[PDB]
This record gives C-alpha cells, sequence and structure tokens, in this order.
C-alpha cells in the first residue's frame, strides 16, 4: 500500500512518503518523525 | 541576518534540486566528528543586509 523514497530515509531530512488508505492517497516529503517501519496496523 | 545562502557542497545542484541539508561538509583528509574544524565546514552563511 505505500513507499518511502529519499537518501537516508531517517525521519529527519527531506524524504518522500506515499500511502494509500483506500479513502485517499496521501503524500508527504516531511522533515519530520515517522516510525522506522510505518506499516498500517489494522 | 535573517536571509541565508549555501557556500559549499559535494557537487553542484541539479535543475530545481532543493537541498536543506545542514551537515558539516568534509573538504579533505580529516573526519568532522559532528563539528567544524580542519577540512570541515558548516555549509550555510548569512548576507547580513
Ligand atoms: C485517509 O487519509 C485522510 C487524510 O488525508 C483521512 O481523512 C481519512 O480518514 C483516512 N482514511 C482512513 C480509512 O483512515
Amino acid at each position: 500500500r505505500g513507499w518511502i523514497f529519499g537518501t537516508t530515509l531517517d525521519s529527519k531530512t527531506q524524504s518522500l512518503l506515499i500511502v494509500n488508505n483506500a479513502t485517499n492517497v496521501v503524500i508527504k516529503v516531511c522533515e519530520f518523525q515517522f516510525c522506522n517501519d510505518p506499516f498500517l496496523g489494522v | 541576518y535573517n536571509y541565508l545562502f549555501r557556500l559549499f557542497r559535494k557537487s553542484n545542484l541539479k535543475p530545481f534540486e532543493r537541498d536543506i541539508s545542514t551537515e558539516i561538509y568534509q573538504a579533505g583528509s580529516t573526519p568532522c566528528n559532528g563539528v567544524e574544524g580542519f577540512n570541515c565546514y558548516f555549509p550555510l552563511q548569512s548576507y547580513g543586509f
């Protein structure tokens, strides 16, 4: 359902994130905190 | 001093490349250890208009 792209993928620098959640497609590049493995915990 | 520019990098930017990275630029033999020093420079500067 999704992808991370970038150089370091560290949740610190600029890095593309793409997620499908069935209601929407959500895209971010954020210089911001995420999980080290942000799977959808259904 | 609120307006800033980059002065150094590994290589010149590609068309519309938008690199924020603030890590110490290593320009030679010595490692930078997370600080400025010999061969090791902070990549941003201010105009100070
Ligand atoms: C999908 O993401 C949007 C925010 O972009 C959110 O409003 C929506 O509730 C999400 N859908 C689900 C099923 O969580």
